[PDB]
Formats: structure tokens, sequence, C-alpha cells
RNA sequence: CCUUUAGUCCCUCGAAAUUUGAGGCUAGAGGAGAAAAGUUACCACAGGGAUAACUGGCUUGUGGCGGCCAAGCGUAGCGACGUCGCUUCGGCUCUUCCUAUCAUACCG
RNA sequence: ACUAACCAUCUAGUAGCUGGUUACCGCCGAAGUUUCCCUCAGGAUAGCAGUGUCGACCUUCAGUUUUAUGAGGUAAAGCGAAUGAACUUUAAAUAUGUAAGAAGCCCUUGUUACUUAACUGAACGUGGGUCGAAUGUAUCGACACUAGUGGGCCAUUUUUGGUAAGCAGAACUGGCGAUGCGGGAUGAACCGAA
């Protein structure tokens, strides 16, 4: 996310190169059959280590956060959705882009 | 082996191979003979063969 | 001594044990998230965007909630 | 459930309560008793290494441990001996004590009127 | 090496005075420090300690007599308070 | 004492007028005791346990994810080809071998 | 004020470490393991092997089957039996724990400091009744003493978890370790057979 932070001790020792950084992903929406490529905004688990949530990794099965605004959801409420879960469906480290499907 | 055929045939006196012995046929000893069947060859004599 | 006694024999156990543990972890975390999936499907009531607490409160406050 | 030292006992380990779980070995397995506390009752259960028993001094509760039937029936074979034996000797007849085991069946003939026999094949065709 | 606070070792009477020890678990009654005068006494042996060695006599000796009047002072304070609080 | 859950639209307070928010009630959930205690796939140091280390009919030209279709298997689930959607290093070498052929030969 | 070299001797200095450690034949012959103490490469006990003594004489025992009874009700059949893997009359395959005598079971009334409302129970005593499945048995047990052992590799079956695929861990059994021979052209892990 940010381009410049300043990390805690416990993490100033793992480096995450510049190549392996990605800031979008193809979103698949379930009800309205489309994919769009939507920014990603912040990692929530990745249920696989806990320490991989607070690096970012993104591996395959992790819910990630990403920005719906384009889509246009009307929610219940009448407004327009910004902001949903998404699940990672594929390998980003064997194939070099990160799938998801919309939790909607 | 398994050990329990092994006891089956120290019990029937079948030590070496090629040792015969008579079984007068019954429940009891049915039930040993049918666990050391991939060890032995058994059936029914007639007079001649006794 | 005692207690390093324990743990010189006992090690590798604890080992396959820990690999065990947090395979299992692995499976309720991916049960949960499943779990979402099929209640979002069904029906569901949202906010703008998601919920600010941890992603452990808010999926059990959501599937508490129905 | 009153239970006495030196009872033959039976252990069925159910999962209505945590405490006291005993390992899947020892889950179903038949000893007798040595000390009898409140909660708890130890129990001796000898298991093979190869050829030799060890003893397991291993502590069980109440819903757990039932008392078992494998006497019973030697108490209900000596008191019958007993009975038949004074019995024998009022009439004067003899009687066996012993217990057999299973003779083969000898000849008879069986009858085909109003049982004809139905043919199969190897694959029911109906 | 450990530390003798880790393990529950007695305290011994000494030229330096046991006190009135207090038991092990309980309410060590927190004993605050915020005036000026009891900060001062403290900060004197702080400065004192790593200043260290010094050459000169009298600079030795007027060193140690300046921890002698904070503390003069603090006793002086805290008896003026005890007559304050005894008597109002 | 505050916060969440469901309820009668049961009472009070505030706001706007042709409606709300916060309290209150019913019963579920959170918050021996200033001595210290618990906890972490994190860091630093010290130590301990499993382990000499990897690959051997391996490799090569056609991406992943989601939907539609889909012979079958089966009696909901797996399901190919297509289509749609998102995009240590360099140089030096001689002999021989390979073809996955740059050239020379012949063909479509 | 304070606190190099060579020669002979103490010295055949100190090792848990390296290398070595001398005819033949016969007989008996292993273990590679449970448990406890202790951190300083380890001890004790038990197991395997052997010797001596004593007691019984297949006396008695047994990695086995049968019988009875547990944990597995797991398959199956039916619902023209009821009810509805969680249903049942019945019940698979499959391993698996316990028990099967005179070293035994019940009754009985004398005492007892135990107990009971009580000669009432319990213990201590008395008497009573083909020795109570099969098969095998090249003996069994008790005590004392003595030496070598404290590893593991592979495979079947069951089972836990994981990977794109590998794979990692438990339980039993078997093969190899101390094993020659026949076969698979050859050969630690295969088949036959010692």
């Amino acid at each position: 996310g940010p381009d410049f932070t300043r990390r805690p001790v416990k993490y100033e020792r793992f480096i995450r190169p510049m190549g392996l950084r990605y800031k979008k992903a193809n979103v698949t929406h379930p009800t309205l059959n489309v994919t769009v490529q939507l920014p990603i905004l912040s990692v929530k688990k990745n249920p696989s280590n806990p320490l991989y949530t607070q690096l970012g990794v993104l591996t395959k099965g992790t819910i990630i956060e990403v920005n719906v605004s384009d889509l246009g959801i009307v929610t219940a409420s009448g407004k327009i959705a910004w902001g949903r879960y998404a699940q990672i469906t594929n390998n980003p480290e064997n194939d070099g882009c990160v799938n998801a499907v919309l939790l909607v | 082996i398994p050990p329990k055929p092994r006891k089956i045939l120290q019990l029937l006196r079948l030590r070496q191979i090629n040792n015969g012995v008579f079984v007068k046929v019954t429940k009891a000893t049915a039930e040993m003979i049918k666990i050391v069947e991939p060890w032995v060859a058994y059936g029914y004599p007639n007079l001649k063969s006794v | 001594a005692r207690k390093q006694r324990d743990l010189k024999k006992f090690g590798k156990a604890v080992q396959v044990q820990k690999q065990l543990e947090r395979a299992k972890q692995k499976r309720e975390a991916l049960d949960k998230i499943n779990q979402l999936k099929r209640k979002r499907a069904e029906g569901g009531a949202l906010g703008a965007t998601e919920a600010d607490d941890p992603f452990d409160v808010a999926v059990d406050n959501e599937l508490s909630r129905d | 459930r009153t239970y006495r030292v030196g009872d033959i006992v039976d252990i069925k380990v159910n999962g209505a309560v945590q405490k006291g779980m005993p390992h899947k070995f020892y889950h179903g397995k038949t000893g007798v008793v040595y000390n009898v506390t409140k909660s708890a009752v130890g129990v001796i259960v000898y298991k093979r290494v190869k050829h030799r028993y060890i003893e397991k001094r291993i502590n069980v509760r109440i819903e757990h441990v039932k008392p078992s039937r494998s006497r019973e029936d030697f108490l209900r074979r000596v008191k019958e001996n007993a009975e038949l034996k004074k019995k024998a000797k009022a009439e004067g007849v003899p009687v066996q004590l012993k217990r057999q085991p299973a003779m083969p069946r000898e000849a008879h003939t069986v009858s085909i009127a109003d049982n004809k026999p139905v043919t199969l094949a190897p694959v029911a065709y109906e | 090496v450990y530390s003798e606070k880790e393990l529950g070792i007695p305290q011994l009477n000494t030229v330096t005075p046991v006190g009135v020890t207090k038991p092990k678990g309980k309410k060590k009654g927190k004993v605050f420090v915020d005036d000026r005068e009891s900060m001062n006494t403290i900060l004197a042996m702080v400065e004192a300690e790593k200043q260290g060695q010094i050459e000169s006599k009298i600079m030795r000796a007027r060193q140690l007599e300046e921890i002698r009047e904070a503390r003069r002072i603090e006793a002086e304070k805290k008896e003026a308070e005890r007559k304050a609080l005894l008597e109002n």
C-alpha cells in the first residue's frame, strides 16, 4: 500500500521485493456474472500463518478487502458499496496475477 | 508366518514339511485348520490310505 | 534438569503434534470463510465499507446475527 | 453402583465427560480392580510386549466401569454339575458333565414332494 | 548466574539494617515521591555516582555535603508535614 | 456503569413536524485483586530436539480464475474441447557426438 | 614497592581416543528392550542366555481353537413386523479383553473386640457333595549368583494429516541384522527353502 512507512523492529527484518508486489486483482462478482480489475485495499486474513497476514502475503484462500465502487452495488439502505471482502482463488506465486471471487 | 498360524501348526504336530496327522472333525478342530489353510492340504482319507 | 530431560525425549512428538494442530487451524479458518460465503449467497444487509474490527470478531458477529 | 475389590469389571469409555479419558488401547478392555477410591477406580490390565504380560495400573471412573459375566457361566456350570451328579446318583443312571464341541451332522433324507427345487441363475433376471 | 531476587533468599541483618521487612506476595505499599525536596535527595545521589572519582579533597567534601543538606531539608520538610497533620 | 442481542411499539429525555436518536423494562453476552498474573507461528541472546543436503524414465509450445455448454460416472457432486469476462560472472580452447537446420541439396 | 633454545631427571605423567591383542574340535547360545535415578560419554531393576539349590512330577503350562460374556450394531433384509449410521425381529467380514475347578462353589451354625433392631450379617472354624471343553506338552515354578545386550533399515495391513506431485507421523505383523542353499541373466529389501 503506502509508498513509505516505518516498520516495528519485529518486522524490520522481513524484506519484501518490489517485483513481488501487487496492487490490483481480477475480482469476479458471482451474482452479476462479470469480473473487473479492482484495486486491493487491505489484507484481512491469510489462513496459513498469522505472520503472513501482517506481512500482506497473498496466497490461495486469502481474504482481501477490495474497492467495489466501480461496480455500483446497491445496499439495503440504498447506498453504494465501497468495500467488500474477496477470497483469492488462485496461486499468485505460480500464476503471475491475483484472482479473487467477491464475497457477496 | 504370523504368530497365530505358527502356534496352530505346533499344536497340530505339523513341524516339518510333508508331515501328516489324523484329526477328528469337530468345530473346535475345524476352525483351527481353517486358519492354517495357506500351509496345509487336507481331506477325508479312505480305508486304503489309513 | 528434570524439565530438560522431558524435553529431551518428547521433542519429536511435540513437533508432529504442532504440525497436526496447525493444519487443523487451517481447516477451521477455511470452514468459517466458507460458511460466510454460504450466508452471503443465501441472504445478506451490509454497509458501505466492511466492519473495522479484526476478521475474527466480524465473522463471528455476522454469523451470529444471521 | 457399588463395586468391591477383586471384582472383574469392564471399561466402556464414554465421551459424555472429558475427565479421566483413557487411551484408545485401554478402551474396551476387561480387568480386575486393586484399589477403590471415592470417584476413581484402579484396575490392572496386563498387555503383551511380545510374549510377556506387563501389568498397567490405570485409573478409571464409575461411568466407564461396569461388572462382567465372564465367571458367571463357570459358577453356572458347577451348580448344575453338582445338581445332576447328585441327581444321577439317586436314580442310578450315568450322566455326562463335560461339554462336547459340536460334532458333525449325521445322515438323513430330504423329501421333494411339495418342496420342488427352484432353479437359479448366476445373475437374477427378473 | 541467577538473580537473588528470583530465588527466595532470606534477608540478612548486617551493618546495613534490615529494618521492617515486608511479607512476600503481599501489598508492599507504594510510598510516592512527589515533593521537590524528596526529589532533590535522590537527584544528589545520582549526580554523585555519575561524577565518580574527584581528585580534590575539598571538591569531594562539597559533593558529600550537598547530599547531607538535601537530606536535612527533606527530613525537616517531612517533620513539618507530620506536625501540621498531627495538629491540624 | 456503560455496550451488543430479540421483544411489547411499554415510560422518560432531545430533535423535526407529518418522524428519529439516546436512555428505562424483560433475559443471554464483556469488562482475593496494585502484589503481580496470563498471552504471542514476532525480535535479540543462550541452549535443547529431529536432520549430512537435493534430484534421477526428471525435462520441452500453447496463463490463471469464474460462468455457459458438456459424453459420461452417478442417481446432488467430478467433468474435457470451445466461447465469454479480467490482464559469482566473462574470455580461452582442442576431439567427438546430438538435432531442437543458420547456410548449401531436394520437395509442399 | 609488587608481580627464548638445548640436555638429563621427576615420567612407563594424564585418554573416555587411534591402531593391535597369538592353536584346534565339541556343546549351549543372545539381545538390541519396559521401568526408575541422574545431566555430564552414565547407574539400578526387569527381559533374553547360563550355573547352583529347593519344591512338584504333564504334575502344570500354552502368541491356538471351542464355549460364555464385553467393546466394536460395522454390512445385509424388511418396513404384505412397529417406528423412522442416527429405524429394527435377526444379523455380517474382521480382529479383540476377560473366564472355563477339589490352589472349586454354595449352604450351615460356634466365637469375635467389626456390624445389625436381632444369632443378624462379615471374618475366623466344622461337615457335605464324573475331578467337570478341544489340541499339544522335547517339563513347570521359587530363590541366589554370573557374562554379553540398550540400535535400527525395509515391506504388508489399519490409521492421522498434507501436497500440483512428493510426503510426514502412529499400531501390529513380517524380512534383515548371527544365515549357508535353489530361482529372478546380475543384486541389502523379490519367490522357494533353512
